[PDB]
């Protein structure tokens, strides 16, 4: 009665949730672009209509890829150039007192020691300056890292600077954005397109402070996996960013060392003036602003008639209790206690500096027997960045108490990518599809 | 005829359009189907995507329907598995939601199907005998 | 209709079978086929499958029998090559036998089918021209 | 029994059995290890 009959049709519009490898798009550095394509002048998008897709950042495979691609090009980068085995020998050394302040005392030490030559047969003298995080007593000091592992130096003509990465899909998978503002990383997405692939990507690697990022275009964005959970961060998102100017102003200098066939150490000669601190520097008044906005935000969620306060980092590592970052080549951690620091409740030129430190020996990711050192930097450097979101921490959570402590968080950094890839996902076709239609074979 | 600009549909400009109107770009998917570790993994994604293509083919070709984007069919269409008629699906829904409606019924009438074919060539085989 | 299972034949299920009941399952076989140095052994076995299975697919279409496993043809068959019948063919041996048997008078049928397909093509071709 | 030529003399013979034997094997000496660091994260293990 009904004779209709079943008919067969390939390349239907219809996807599903795939998983699969994205390829490079990309217009010396660590992060090579040779092995990776150029990227097309005019990417296409196409607006898709009365389609409303589900997204999920916290289960998003892109950021492991990334994550792996970056690991993977930060170990290829570091091959071909010198090891530094033999710097492993017992040092003597003193203290640096000549033109210093009352707080960088103690922080840089003159140290001499025997290394080799060009001939095996032969030995030299050489002295350097180190840092009093470089060196630990065995008036005889050795570096930390030779009771771990020999490891590798920083090679001079790469540079640190990142540059924006684009993951383009193979064919058969079509990647999907979602537009539509106010959306908070979980949940049904009304407004969706189709694209080639994705805006590019600064891999910025830093802890507790996100830079160089991407602002909100409606306000100040709260995203967490559990928000009613303590033991999941917390990402802010702002909607303008705020200018931190850093720099180490020492006048620093460089001497080459032969040590072998063509291998060579680069060390410190001498610091040409006054030796200071290096620091940053943070406007009071748009922080304050800052702070307000997001303590609005987070009275939405953490209700009305709550106190909200910002507190210092409980503890561990350097790495993970202080902002770290690279400026100018330089490995500067930082102690970001005077702005998470104040109480709120519900109802002109001067700048917060933070000083901070610098660091040679550098175990970039979480991992144990790979250094990396860095060669000094010669000359003043000083380097502006913006703030465009933060990683917090929810302190206790209790019923007992009617007030919410936040602290300032960090260590893994698969976070620094979940910032920039919320708003992508992945689908694969699926070109068969039956139907009914009045024919008969 | 001066004044009108001409583009070209993208790859998934027809999610949004109705059945009926999506089944005019059928050629635009199925173009796009075909086109050291690194280089591993690029292979295996070819490889893979080669093999799916092939397979698709294959499954088509055993409907009896191979070399062609459109085929109708002999086996007749249950109510079971829908009761909307014809002017309620090629001109009020899209392809994605036809496929979540009907998502628990295909593998029988993808085993109808092969029956079928079976049957017609059988039927065609005794045909030719006399 | 209560008391008895049902299972699916396997593999290489109907080796032991006559022809005739073997040729009933041809999509079981057909199926099959298609689905760091060891990485690179892996792609280069896959690719070899699907370049033997593109191989046997062009052999198959410049016969005639583009998409289908079972084509029967109109080249006549030689009494030199088999003087068994049909009956003690297709119910008293299995497909191992009968391949054994006639090893030796495959190119000569393969070049007749081949020469075949292109009279008909051509005599289609001078029949379309009318 | 098995051999590829067994007239062959060059040929090894491969017999198997159809139930085992049993072997009880040890060292019954009360060995102790130690390490010895001869470079950045190399260790040496000697018989103290
Ligand atoms: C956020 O973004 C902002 C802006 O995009 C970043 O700020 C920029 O940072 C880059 C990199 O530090 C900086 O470019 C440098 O400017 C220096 C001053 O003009 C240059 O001297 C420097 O060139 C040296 O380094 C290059 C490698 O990066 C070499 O190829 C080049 O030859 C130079 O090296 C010579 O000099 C050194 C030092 O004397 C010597 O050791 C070498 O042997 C060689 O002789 C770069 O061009 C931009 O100027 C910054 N822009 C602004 C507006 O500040 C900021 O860093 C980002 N934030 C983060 C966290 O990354
Ligand atoms: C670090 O120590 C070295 C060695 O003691 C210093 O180099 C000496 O500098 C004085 C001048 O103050 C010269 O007279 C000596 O000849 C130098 N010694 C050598 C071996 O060259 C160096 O100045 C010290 N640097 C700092 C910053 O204290
Ligand atoms: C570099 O090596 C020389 C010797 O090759 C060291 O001088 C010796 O120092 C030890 C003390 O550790 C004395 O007992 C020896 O008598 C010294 N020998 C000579 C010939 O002077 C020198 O100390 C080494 N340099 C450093 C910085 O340790
Ligand atoms: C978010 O986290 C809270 C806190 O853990 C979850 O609620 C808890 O769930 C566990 C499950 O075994 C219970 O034992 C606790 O008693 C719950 N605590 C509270 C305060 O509810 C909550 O389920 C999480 N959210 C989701 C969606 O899983
Ligand atoms: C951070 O701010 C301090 C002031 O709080 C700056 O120190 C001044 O630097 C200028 C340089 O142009 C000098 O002329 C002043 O004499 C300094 N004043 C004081 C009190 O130190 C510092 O330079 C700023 N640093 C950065 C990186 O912005
Ligand atoms: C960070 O540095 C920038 C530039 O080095 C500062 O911006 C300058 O501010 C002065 C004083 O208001 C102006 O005269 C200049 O025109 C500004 N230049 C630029 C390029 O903006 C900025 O004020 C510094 N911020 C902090 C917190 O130290
Ligand atoms: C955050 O602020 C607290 C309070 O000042 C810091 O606690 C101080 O820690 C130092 C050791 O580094 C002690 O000498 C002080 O006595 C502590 N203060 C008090 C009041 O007891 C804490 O260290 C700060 N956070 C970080 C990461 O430095
Ligand atoms: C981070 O900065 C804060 C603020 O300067 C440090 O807290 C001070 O620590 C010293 C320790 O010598 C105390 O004498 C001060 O009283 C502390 N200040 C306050 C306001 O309590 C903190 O120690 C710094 N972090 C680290 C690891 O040193
Ligand atoms: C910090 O943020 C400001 C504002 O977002 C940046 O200035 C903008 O830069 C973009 C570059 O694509 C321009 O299109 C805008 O017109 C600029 N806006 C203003 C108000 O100047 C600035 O470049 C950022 N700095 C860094 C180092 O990222
Ligand atoms: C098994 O081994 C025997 C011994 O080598 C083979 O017999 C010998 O064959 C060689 C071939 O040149 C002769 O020169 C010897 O005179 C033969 N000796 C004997 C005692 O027969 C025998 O052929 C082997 N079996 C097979 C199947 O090859
Ligand atoms: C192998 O056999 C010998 C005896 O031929 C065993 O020696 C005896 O071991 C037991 C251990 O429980 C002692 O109590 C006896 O005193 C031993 N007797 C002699 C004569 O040595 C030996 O232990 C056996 N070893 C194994 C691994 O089975
Ligand atoms: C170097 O200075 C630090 C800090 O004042 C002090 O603790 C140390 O004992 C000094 N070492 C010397 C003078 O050898
Ligand atoms: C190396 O020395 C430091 C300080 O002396 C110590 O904390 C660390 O555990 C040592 N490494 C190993 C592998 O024991
Ligand atoms: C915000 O995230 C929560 C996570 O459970 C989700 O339920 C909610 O829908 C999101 N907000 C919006 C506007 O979708
Ligand atoms: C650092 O020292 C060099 C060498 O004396 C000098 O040329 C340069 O001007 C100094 N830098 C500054 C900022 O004074
Ligand atoms: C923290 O804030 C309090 C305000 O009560 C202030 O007294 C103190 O100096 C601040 N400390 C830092 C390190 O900013
Ligand atoms: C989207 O849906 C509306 C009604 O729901 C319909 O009028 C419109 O035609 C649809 N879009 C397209 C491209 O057909
Ligand atoms: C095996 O051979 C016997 C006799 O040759 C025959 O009866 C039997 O049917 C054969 N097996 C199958 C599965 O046909
Ligand atoms: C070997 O020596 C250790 C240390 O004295 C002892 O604990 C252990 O029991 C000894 N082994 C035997 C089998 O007695």
């Amino acid at each position: 009665a009904e004779n209709l009959w079943v008919t067969v049709y390939y390349g239907v519009p219809v996807w599903k949730d795939a998983e699969t490898t994205l390829f490079c798009a990309s217009d010396h550095n660590v992060w090579a672009t040779h092995a990776c394509v150029p990227t097309d002048p005019n990417p296409q998008e196409i607006h898709l209509e009365n389609v409303t897709e589900e997204f999920n950042m916290w289960k998003n495979n892109m950021v492991e890829q990334m994550h792996t691609d970056i690991i993977s090009l930060w170990d290829q980068s570091l091959k071909p150039c010198v090891k530094l085995t033999p710097l492993c020998v017992t040092l003597q050394c003193t203290n640096v007192t000549n033109n210093i302040t009352d707080d960088m005392r103690g922080e840089l030490k003159n140290c001499s020691f025997n290394m080799t030559t060009e001939l095996r047969d032969k030995k030299q003298k050489v002295y350097s300056l180190f840092y009093r995080l470089d060196v630990v007593q065995i008036k005889e000091y050795r570096l930390i890292n030779c009771n771990t592992s020999a490891c590798t130096q920083a090679c001079p003509k790469v540079s640190f600077e990142p540059i924006p990465i684009h993951y383009c899909a193979p064919a058969g998978f079509a990647i999907l954005k979602c537009k539509d503002k106010k959306f908070n990383g979980t949940g049904p997405c009304p407004s969706v397109s189709t694209v080639q692939c994705t805006h590019g990507i600064k891999p910025v690697v830093s802890t507790q402070l996100l830079l160089n990022g991407s602002l909100a275009e409606e306000e100040v964005m709260i995203r967490s996996e559990n928000i009613t959970n303590n033991a999941k961060n917390i990402l802010v998102q702002f909607n303008t960013p705020v200018q931190i100017n850093c720099t180490r102003p020492n006048n620093n200098t460089r001497k080459s060392i032969r040590i072998g066939p063509g291998q060579a150490f680069y060390a410190t000669g001498d610091i040409i003036g006054d030796i200071r601190q290096a620091h940053c520097n943070v406007s009071k008044a748009t922080w304050n602003e800052t702070l307000g906005k997001v303590v609005k935000q987070l009275r939405k969620h953490f209700g009305n008639n709550t106190i909200i306060r910002f507190a210092n980092s409980s503890g561990g590592d350097l790495e993970v209790t202080t902002h770290s970052f690279n400026c100018g080549g330089e490995f500067f951690y930082c102690n970001t206690s005077g702005l998470f620091n104040s109480t709120w409740i519900s109802n002109s030129n001067d700048s917060i500096t933070l000083p901070c430190r610098i660091k040679q020996i550098i175990n970039m990711w979480q991992r144990i027997g790979q250094c990396m050192y860095a060669p000094p930097i010669q000359g003043v450097i000083r380097c502006v960045s913006n703030i465009t979101g933060l990683i917090l921490t929810r302190d206790g959570g209790s019923t007992n108490s009617t007030t919410e402590t936040f602290r300032p968080g960090g260590g893994d950094m698969r976070d620094n990518w979940r910032s920039e890839l919320y708003k992508y996902k992945v689908v694969k076709i699926e070109p068969l599809g039956v139907a009914p239609t009045r024919c008969k074979r | 005829a001066v004044g009108i600009g001409a583009v070209f549909l993208g790859f998934l400009g027809a999610a949004g359009s109705t059945m009926g109107a999506a089944s005019m770009t059928l050629t635009v998917q199925a173009r796009n189907l075909l086109s050291t570790v690194w280089g591993i993994k690029q292979l295996q994604a070819r490889v893979l995507a080669v093999e799916r293509y092939l397979r698709d083919q294959q499954l088509l070709g055993i409907w009896g329907c191979s070399g062609k984007l459109i085929c109708c069919t002999n086996v007749p269409w249950n109510s079971s598995w829908s009761n909307r008629n014809l002017s309620e699906i090629w001109d009020n829904m899209t392809w994605l939601q036809w496929d979540k409606e009907i998502s628990n019924y295909t593998q029988i009438i993808y085993g109808l199907l092969e029956e079928s074919q079976n049957q017609q060539e059988k039927n065609e085989q005794d045909l030719l005998a006399l």
